[PDB]
């Protein structure tokens, strides 16, 4: 698209030709070959000096060396031009050191809206109520369940005398709501606990919603980000039960403790318990609602942008967006590492407009030699083959790669092999499943890319980085136990996914992107797309991309500071 | 007896990798035994190589019918530490590619263990083993020593832009253009040199774009060359279908 | 040495002057058959995979995938299908595999031969070469192209490896995965009460019964029954268990019309005495009699034996199953306020009865008995005689559960509750 | 119904025209008696309890409890204290229970009887009762206070239960606890390379047919070789595993003096050239041929067999671990390269390869390749085809190594390498 392509220019010109902090790097052409290395250091940019003078001043405070960017080896960092990063579709530009999540709150909260929230059901509850003790549950019983529950979750009490709470200045961003596909109900709850699916979604994918989940009735929980701080993802479902044990007890004057009491538990826990993801195995042992459990279906259907665009692309765009910043830099980058970490390996596929314009290439070549099946729509759709992923694949890849070669400020803003294979991989996979409606052939597209990447430049990414490239193509379509799966439930621990940077994103956006060529309501779970359609959450998962961008010029603000009780 | 054929392509992409994998190099420069020793690194020039366990024939070894029939390197008899040789290749026509190096290596030398990057390609080896391999890569046309650089660290740079004179981006300035001919002072790592290497004349951008085993669209164009395109298609059709299922 | 006689759920004399040791998880034929048999056996819902294919619904709670549909008619074809299974699942022509079209097509019982189980390092394979079997068959019979395999093979496996189970699949036996495991050992104690009771039909003597089987074993597995330990466990077993000398079964019915966990008591401490198990040691001024245990062992398998009889009284009386916890509870502790001995596992069944009784008449986790095993972090902490009355407890439940039986345990029911060893297991044991 | 001559270490012939069938882990009675076998044993250090006893030094790394030593001599009494071990781990006198000291008394070898692996659901009941048995006896032989016996116990169980596992303690087997395993069916393949090493005494072609009997135990249990799938594997563990037709022990003998990756590449292709296992398909217009398989699985163990005789020739060449990384890398990128056809396991093996060279070269985990098992994150992936190379690799090392075959396995070396079916599989196998 013409347009997606001037964009790229723009964020070429922007980056290398438009000066940056004191770095120099007023004029030049986005085509050309050469720079001048001014040997600048980190000065040179804005951020770093802040940086170097807060390091300095820390030191010398509290007497044990810290931040101090002589102690890296030969040259401190900027020897070439340090150049910043505008978000795709957006005119953001970033500082790149405010894309690291440790320094940027809408990436923090992002983890956390999504760790803090469970999924549990309430026909199971309300069945118990009746059968063990006779109860009658009407929408005015739930009405005032939902008042008690909407005062207990954040931590306060409603049985015992002598108890003390959580500060609710502290705790502001936890609430329950509920959803349901009976539409009767919907009508009679009070409007305030309502996540209305026929307020939220178009006709169609409000109808699809109601048709999977039927007339069943969903709490969508969100636990205290502070709570999630101190703790972990697996506290999530524990507080939820409690709270909505309790609110059971005071809402329906039922024996405070009782045998019934331990169904609703159970029912909580387990019978009628949604969680983000489930635990992992000991070599990175975690319990559920950690990103390693985290399908990439599940994280297709948090990110909101199917429920308010029509471009299956954008949509795709966006769960790539927010799936390589999760599964890179937190996940991969903090929990299965640290340090430094991943920031950049993840900003190559939600900056600059790259990926954008080769997946918008790939859009208008599908439609063009396949008769617009790249277009909105089931049965426009073209079976998957080897031939058609061969075809949009290599396609794909070849032109992504003359784009690096065109414009030598694009392949030196995807500097690392790693972020630019994510980039081909992405678009091919992504133009793959747009096509077939068929995830897993998008995932062959997106190994077929690497392939053709690999002999290109005869290079690829990282030491480690195709180990799962090359079990890649052959476990596509295998059915072994421990091999198959639809990408719809594969996550970060599909086994060969394990490790490695540079993937798990395009995965989650290979996953939607079968979906949303569709039009689907969903990639895998309505239960998650309906739990965040809701735009009482911090962080606005219809557009993770822009969000990402307002964290770097510090206009997020998070969730579960402590201020008030810390001294001024 | 079987002759490999190596790499598909008739291009002269093609024709580079085959002689980068088969060692069929060109000799264009010389480099004296202490400069290469001098520049990787690992000891004084001339000195003896140090050692991380005693000479085979001083400890012996187990029992295996392996250790008998394979013939230790000299590195691996005398019991030398495992080095290594790495370089940076720039993507502007550099000769070599990572890949292509590691080929070369596994193919041509014993006892060997290449690793692939993007920005960075590494042989480690017994040191006197790894010496031999990276006098072959130093002195013949796999390495350019504008668009490349001997960098056991700090690698970034293959993907630079270009200075103006033709050499790669080096943010550690371990080797540059003196008098026309590129000059290395500093060691791989980059602790400066008690002496100047000199590596000789770079290839000019039209003579590296007609030796270099990369392909680009402004160059030899992969697009272009449908039987090496063919050749992945082939080998990601087997994969795919034998992963359903191995018939 | 020591010796019981054996008597049936009905108190009929099956065998005499039987030997402890030969009732042990080691030595006991009929016992390693059971065990073998556990390990080797899973089932199929071939209904639950055809309505995954069919929908898209398969890999989890809420999950499903639109526009993939795959319309195979599994069930109208469960012979063929049932008998391409076998092929693949068995190792070699007329070995023990078994498999079988339960309730009309719409399940499979797979028994894996006991060659993979004996390869094997724990009992996966029948639910891993199970699924695989089954995958392959419907790949086959069904011609389904490459680009589905993924979707027939999660309606088998569910979302198998991405979790580390077969969540939201169709394939599953009476255990868990391995890595379930609280303990050392403890793969046989991760058995849902209700899934016993289901088993046994709701024979709550059976339901116990078999439970003791399963729970000893893993006594046995975690060490727990080595020297002096081992006459200890089996003591246990026999009398709790498998109605050694018709105690149990006897103080039910003379309990059975009036009785209450305080009468089974007063049966339990008179059998005591008049049997030299115990004997008063001293008489406090108040005229309270302390006793001690002539029998150590012995008096622990007396407290075993009337802790299951309490429950059958208490539990029966209310038909009940949530009366179980304060039964193993208070008869214990009343039990040791009558006589000044130690109660069930010194102290460790009263133990279990007290967290349990909360986890279950709580917010904070467990269930109904149902939900309970011994593997559960709950009611893991007595070797083996609490998890039996809560078997038999769930057994005699006249419907007061919202997590019964079926709800938890249909399939297993349907497919486990045929096989003779496992519907009969004192008989088994006894060798009958 | 493939046949194969099964030839040892020496290119010695073992046994003519074998089925490969006969040589599944389901069905090869040796390969059983070896899983068995590896189920039922442990190794104890006494050395280790002793010095745990008197330090307090026990239940983990850094860990002391102050004033509570207790000085007993273990290693001076191991033969009365191996005989009551097995006194204690015995199920019936003269089964096939064995304890021997090993090593003067610093250590003893426990094999349970085969009947707890018959009543167990897993193999820790050899861990369980093994270090019951040791407690126990140091306890009576001793004369250990109640007061001290939770010192006395933690010197051989370390801090089990608080840990999952006996961190810490005195008693481990070749196996890791079942809940470590990362999938399901993946016991057989929790095995550290330095184990296989240690138990072979550095043979490496034994090493890699010892580590392809687990492996290929390991994807059978997976249920990774069922219908089509068990020629496939059998093929592999007869052809890489096994020295089938002697192809592998040539390959190596033919390039032992200056051979590189690159040559036996050229062997490899060359013989399934001269065997019909691949033909030209097509000549593009530069004379290059790309090739086809007449028998994919008959390929895909040619290119198995391929990959290990260059970690042989490439490892052997450096005496150095770690080429194996890069050996598997490169052997089946360039065969590829050759071909046109897929390396082994179609991309599994060089995949495996990418991200154990990362993870042997890099900060982020993993280590040298004596820490790499089949149950690990990095080297799992490939169906039993990598794993056997590593464990030959590191036979080959003569000294690189940090993290060495003693300093991880010395005990289980000193221990198990006294197995003869341990020490010589391939005759293990082969019935010699
Ligand atoms: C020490 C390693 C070895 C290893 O296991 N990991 C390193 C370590 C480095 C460290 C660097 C921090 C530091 O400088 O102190 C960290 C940040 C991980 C951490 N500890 O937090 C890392 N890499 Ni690496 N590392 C990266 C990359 C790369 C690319 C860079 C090539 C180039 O031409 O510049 C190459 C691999 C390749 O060639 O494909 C690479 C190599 C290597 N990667 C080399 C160092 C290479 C060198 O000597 O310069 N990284 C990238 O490709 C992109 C971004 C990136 C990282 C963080 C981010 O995403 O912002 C990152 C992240
Ligand atoms: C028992 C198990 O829950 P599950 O049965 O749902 O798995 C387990 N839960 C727990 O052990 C929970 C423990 C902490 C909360 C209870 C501590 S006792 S303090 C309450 C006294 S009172 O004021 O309520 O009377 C879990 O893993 O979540
Ligand atoms: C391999 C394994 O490490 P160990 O071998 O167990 O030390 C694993 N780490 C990782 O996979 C690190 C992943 C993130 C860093 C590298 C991404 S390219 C882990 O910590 O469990």
């Amino acid at each position: 698209a013409a347009d997606i392509f001037a964009k790229f220019k723009k964020s070429m010109e922007v980056k290398f030709t438009q000066e940056y902090g004191s770095n120099k790097q007023a004029g030049g052409d986005i085509t050309g070959k050469t720079e001048k290395f001014l040997r600048l250091g980190p000065e040179q940019d804005a951020r770093k000096q802040e940086m170097i003078k807060a390091g300095k001043e820390i030191a010398e405070k509290r007497g044990i060396a810290f931040y101090n960017p002589m102690m890296h080896m030969g040259a401190p960092l900027g020897q070439r031009a340090i150049t910043p990063y505008t978000i795709s579709g957006t005119d953001i530009v970033a500082e790149p050191d405010d894309l690291h999540y440790v320094n940027n709150a809408a990436m923090q909260q992002m983890w956390d809206d999504i760790r803090r929230t469970c999924i549990v059901g309430l026909d199971m509850a309300h069945e118990t109520l009746e059968k063990r003790l006779g109860k009658e549950v009407t929408p005015e019983t739930i009405n005032h369940y939902l008042e008690t529950l909407n005062h207990a979750m954040p931590g306060a009490a409603v049985v015992q005398e002598m108890m003390v709470e959580t500060h609710p200045a502290l705790v502001d961003d936890c609430y329950v709501k509920i959803f349901t596909g009976d539409d009767e109900l919907a009508d009679e709850i009070d409007k305030q606990y309502v996540i209305n699916v026929n307020k939220m979604f178009s006709e169609e994918q409000a109808a699809q919603i109601k048709a999977s989940i039927g007339k069943t009735t969903w709490q969508a929980i969100h636990i205290p980000t502070i709570v999630s701080r101190t703790t972990d993802g697996a506290q999530t479902s524990r507080w939820a039960a409690m709270q909505i044990g309790m609110s059971f007890i005071s809402a329906y004057a039922m024996c405070a403790g009782e045998a019934a009491v331990a169904d609703l538990s159970f029912a909580a826990k387990h019978a009628a318990l949604v969680s983000m993801g489930e635990m992992l195995p000991a070599r990175r042992a975690r319990g559920p609602n950690e990103p390693g459990g985290l399908s990439f279906g599940h994280l297709s259907d948090i990110v909101q942008t199917s429920r308010v665009s029509k471009d299956p692309a954008k949509i795709a765009l966006e769960v790539v967006g927010a799936g390589c910043m999760l599964y890179d830099q937190i996940w991969l980058g903090s929990y299965m590492s640290g340090g430094v970490g991943f920031t950049q390996y993840a900003t190559a596929a939600y900056t600059d407009d790259i990926l954008d314009n080769n997946t918008y290439y790939d859009v208008d070549y599908i439609n063009d030699k396949y008769n617009g099946a790249a277009n909105l729509g089931t049965d426009n759709k073209v079976k998957a083959t080897l031939d058609v992923v061969k075809d949009i694949a290599t396609e794909s890849t070849l032109y992504g790669i003359e784009t690096y070669e065109k414009f030598p400020t694009a392949l030196e803003d995807h500097f690392g092999g790693s972020q630019r294979a994510t980039v081909l991989a992405a678009a091919s996979g992504v133009a793959c499943a747009l096509a077939t409606g068929n995830a897993n052939a998008g995932l062959s597209g997106w190994y077929l890319s690497m392939y053709v990447h690999k002999e290109a430049w005869g290079r690829l990414g990282f030491f480690g980085f195709d180990l799962q490239d090359q079990c890649g193509a052959t476990n596509v379509l295998s059915y072994q136990g421990d091999e198959g799966l639809p990408d719809e439930l594969r996550g970060p621990n599909y086994p060969n996914y394990a490790m490695n940077v540079g993937h798990q994103g395009g995965y989650a956006g290979i996953a939607q992107a079968a979906h949303s060529g569709r039009g689907d309501a969903f990639t895998v779970n309505p239960l998650l797309k309906v739990c965040f359609a809701d735009e009482l959450m911090p962080f606005n998962f219809a557009e993770p991309r822009r969000e990402f961008g307002r964290g770097a010029i510090r206009e997020f603000m998070p969730a579960g500071e402590r201020s008030l009780v810390i001294p001024a | 007896a079987y002759e490999a054929q190596y790499y598909p392509g008739a291009t002269s992409v093609g024709a580079n990798r085959r002689k980068h994998m088969s060692g069929k190099l060109e000799k264009l420069r010389e480099i004296s035994d202490e400069d290469l020793t001098a520049v990787l690194g690992h000891r004084a020039p001339g000195s003896d190589y140090p050692s991380t366990h005693p000479p085979l024939a001083e400890m012996g070894e187990p029992a295996c019918s392996i250790r008998e029939a394979v013939a230790a390197t000299p590195g691996a008899a005398a019991g030398d530490r495992v080095r290594y040789v790495q370089f940076a290749d720039s993507m502007y026509n550099a000769p070599a590619t990572p890949y292509f190096r590691s080929y070369f290596a596994a193919i041509n030398f014993r006892g060997v263990d290449p690793g692939t990057l993007s920005g960075r390609q590494i042989v480690e080896a017994r040191e006197r083993d790894m010496e031999q391999c990276a006098k072959v890569q130093m002195e013949t046309e796999m390495t350019d020593p504008a668009l490349a650089g001997m960098r056991g660290a700090t690698v970034h740079g293959h993907s630079v832009r270009l200075q103006e004179d033709g050499v790669m981006f080096d943010m550690l300035d371990r080797r540059r253009l003196e008098g026309g001919v590129i000059i290395m002072d500093k060691d791989q790592v980059a602790i400066p040199l008690d002496r100047k290497v000199n590596l000789g004349k770079p290839m000019s951008s039209e003579e590296a774009a007609k030796r270099t085993t990369i392909y680009r669209v402004d160059n030899v164009a992969f697009r272009d060359d449908a039987e090496v395109i063919e050749w992945v298609h082939r080998v990601f059709d087997q994969r795919t279908s034998y992963g359903f299922q191995p018939k | 040495s020591d010796t019981v006689d054996i008597y049936d759920d009905r108190g009929k004399l099956l065998e005499s002057n039987v030997d402890i040791m030969s009732l042990a998880p080691t030595r006991n034929a009929a016992i390693k058959k059971i065990i073998l048999d556990t390990k080797r056996s899973v089932a199929v819902s071939l209904a639950g995979i055809q309505g995954a294919l069919a929908s898209g619904k398969m890999g989890g709670k809420g999950r499903q995938i639109l526009g993939r549909g795959l319309n195979y008619d599994l069930v109208g074809n469960a012979d063929a299908i049932a008998e391409n299974v076998k092929n693949l699942v068995q190792v070699d022509e007329g070995d023990d595999t078994s498999v079988k079209v339960i309730k009309g097509g719409k399940s499979l019982l797979i028994q894996a031969p006991s060659s993979r189980i004996a390869a094997g390092a724990d009992y996966m394979s029948a639910t891993t070469v199970g699924a695989a079997a089954v995958t392959q068959t419907i790949i086959d019979m069904f011609g389904t192209d490459m680009y589905d395999a993924p979707i027939a093979k999660s309606a088998v496996w569910g979302s198998y490896p991405q979790t580390m189970d077969l969540m939201g699949g169709n394939v599953q036996g009476v255990l868990s995965i391995p890595q379930n495991n609280e303990g050392l050992g403890f793969s046989l104690r991760n058995i849902m009460a209700n899934h016993i009771a289901a088993i046994t039909s709701r024979g709550a003597m059976n339901a116990a019964a078999l439970s003791s089987i399963y729970e000893q074993s893993g006594i046995f597995e975690m060490g727990g029954a080595v020297g002096m330990f081992e006459r200890h466990q089996l003591l246990g077993l026999a009398c709790q268990g498998l109605n050694a000398n018709n105690v149990v079964y006897d103080i039910v019915k003379e309990n059975g019309k009036d009785g209450t966990i305080g009468t089974v008591i007063e049966s339990i401490v008179g059998r005591a005495v008049e049997d030299g198990v115990i004997s008063v040691d001293k008489t406090a001024p108040s005229g309270y009699k302390f006793y001690k245990a002539n029998d150590v062992p012995m008096w622990n398998a007396y407290a075993a034996a009337g802790t299951l009889a309490a429950t059958f009284v208490n539990c029966g009386a209310g038909r009940a199953a949530q009366n179980v916890s304060s039964t193993l509870l208070y008869f214990n502790d009343i039990l040791e306020k009558e006589t000044g001995l130690p109660g069930c596992d010194y102290g460790k069944v009263q133990g279990v009865a007290v967290g349990f009784s909360f986890f279950s008449h709580s917010i904070y986790g467990g269930g109904g008995p149902g939900v309970f095993n011994g593997n559960h972090v709950v009611t893991r902490h007595s070797r083996g005689f609490a998890i039996p009355c809560v078997c038999a407890a769930v057994a005699l439940d006249a419907g007061t559960q919202m997590f019964t039986i079926e709800s938890t345990s249909g399939l297993i029911g349907d497919v486990f509750g045929s096989i003779e060893e496992f519907r009969q297991p004192i008989k088994a044991v006894a060798g009958a």
